[PDB]
């Protein structure tokens, strides 16, 4: 039977710098490196002396 | 200068791994990056270290100088 089964089984230079700066601007600079959206508005809503700057 | 120090280092590591072949099932997976993966994604995958470890190649020395230049750019901009 094993014999039968066995029978059945047998049967160049300046392109690199450009690509580097492209990759740098693509995945190095815009990676959430700042937090000012609250301090900006806090100093913008102060009427130091009318209408506030943010109101304008 | 960064590309000048990176391209020659990449070619040097390629020559090193081609000289010390030690043919296996992973050498083809390591060296498909040279023929396949056109330079766009090539540089994209060889330039990534913002977490503590990625698949960055053996030129670890240039990573520090890139971090220094990035910090210089950040302090030149308005970012504290």
């Amino acid at each position: 039977x094993x014999x039968x089964x066995x029978x059945x089984x047998x049967x160049p230079r300046h392109r690199a710098v450009n690509l580097f700066l492209q990759g740098y601007e693509k995945s190095w600079i815009e990676t959430e490196e700042h937090y000012f959206e609250d301090k900006l508005i806090e100093d913008l809503a102060k009427p130091g002396a009318r209408v506030d700057p943010l109101h304008q | 200068d960064f590309v000048a120090k990176l391209q020659d280092n990449q070619r040097f590591r390629y020559n090193e791994v081609m000289q010390a072949l030690n043919m296996s099932a992973a050498l083809t997976a390591r060296k498909t990056r040279e023929f396949r993966s056109p330079p766009q994604e090539q540089i994209n995958m060889l330039l990534n270290f913002k977490d503590d470890k990625s698949e960055c190649p053996c030129p670890e020395e240039i990573r520090d100088q890139l971090l220094d230049f990035h910090e210089d750019l950040m302090t030149h901009c308005g970012i504290e």
